[PDB]
């Protein structure tokens, strides 16, 4: 349900 | 912070949100 | 939030979403109190009865948000946690007494039209505003009904309730570190925090200096928006000595 977030933050 | 409870889009530009008056009216 | 309304853009620029890295989901609310410190409920992070025990690397803080699920490019800012600090006398065993926690960000977040800190009350702030019938404001991305989820941040204004009324509404032992808010059945109006809203702020706008102050933290409720029940909030002023001690010692 949540949009993917920029890889830098994971 | 010296500023922070002052919202950029409301208090900082002297605009009020749609229900803040409800709070003020309760403060007797 | 049950029986609230969509927030306006920039209405609660101190709102923080605590976001679980995997699975990716809403963990709780929280609030921004400086460029490096975020305030939330201790039970959002530590609740042994349900084997809840987050570490810094398990979550992210998302600041400046409006939409619940979207990645709000060029508006929200995503921050990593340096350290979590839970109140040492947080009572998870019984009644969630002292339900408060701080988290220090790895790097300072830049303030913007969408990201700005809330004030914390001092003693006279609390004495003047924490009165039965005075209304505060609760915000969050939690459920819309006890038994779905909002597209954008929800807001509701609710009156502080008299202490005997709070105590008589529940079997939980209430302490001086808590206060309750919500309408009584005879008052007709409705509204409450619900699942996903815990840790978020209960704010009041001082009529003296026209600044927003965070008086409470969403802590617990028996269901959501039930008649004769009220939401319970951590009393931020009563725990401010602890807040100051942590920030003074750890920056
Ligand atoms: C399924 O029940 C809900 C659990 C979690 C919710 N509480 C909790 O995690 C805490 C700790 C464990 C029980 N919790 C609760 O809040 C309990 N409410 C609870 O169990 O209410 C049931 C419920 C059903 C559907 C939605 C929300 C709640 C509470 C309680 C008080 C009186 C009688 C029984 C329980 C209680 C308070 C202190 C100590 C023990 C119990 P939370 O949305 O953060 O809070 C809200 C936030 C807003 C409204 C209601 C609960 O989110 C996790």
């Amino acid at each position: 349900d949540f949009e993917e977030i920029p890889e830098e933050y994971l | 912070e010296a500023d922070c409870g002052l919202r950029p889009l409301f208090e900082k530009k002297s605009l009020e949100d749609k229900t803040e008056r409800e709070l003020l009216e309760s403060y007797i | 939030i049950v029986e609230g309304s969509d927030a306006e853009i920039g209405m609660s620029p101190w709102q923080v979403m605590l976001f679980r890295k995997s699975p990716q989901e809403l963990l709780c609310g929280a609030s921004l109190i400086s460029d490096r410190w975020v305030l939330t409920a201790a039970h959002c992070l530590l609740y042994p009865p349900w084997d809840k025990n987050f570490t810094e690397n398990d979550l992210l803080v998302r600041i400046g948000k409006h939409s619940r699920t979207r990645y709000e490019r060029n508006i929200e800012k995503i921050s990593m946690l340096e350290k979590i600090y839970i109140h040492p006398r947080y009572n998870w065993r019984e009644n969630l007494d002292r339900d408060i926690a701080l988290m220090k960000l790895k790097k300072p977040v830049a303030f913007s039209d969408y990201i700005h800190p809330v004030c914390l009350p001092d003693r006279e702030t609390a004495a003047s505003l924490l009165q039965a019938g005075y209304k505060g404001r609760v915000t969050g991305w939690g459920n819309l009904k006890e038994t779905g989820q909002p597209s954008v941040l929800q807001v509701v204004n609710l009156p502080i309730v008299e202490r005997p009324v709070c105590k008589d509404s529940t079997r939980i032992r209430i302490t001086d570190n808590m206060f309750c808010a919500g309408y009584k059945p005879d008052e007709g109006k409705r509204g409450d925090a619900c699942e996903g809203d815990s840790g978020g702020p209960f704010v009041m706008k001082s009529p003296f200096n026209n600044r927003w102050y965070q008086m409470g933290i969403v802590s617990w409720g028996e269901g959501c928006d039930r008649d004769g029940k009220y939401g319970f909030y951590t009393h931020v002023f009563r725990l401010k000595k602890w807040i100051q001690k942590v920030i003074d010692q750890f920056g």
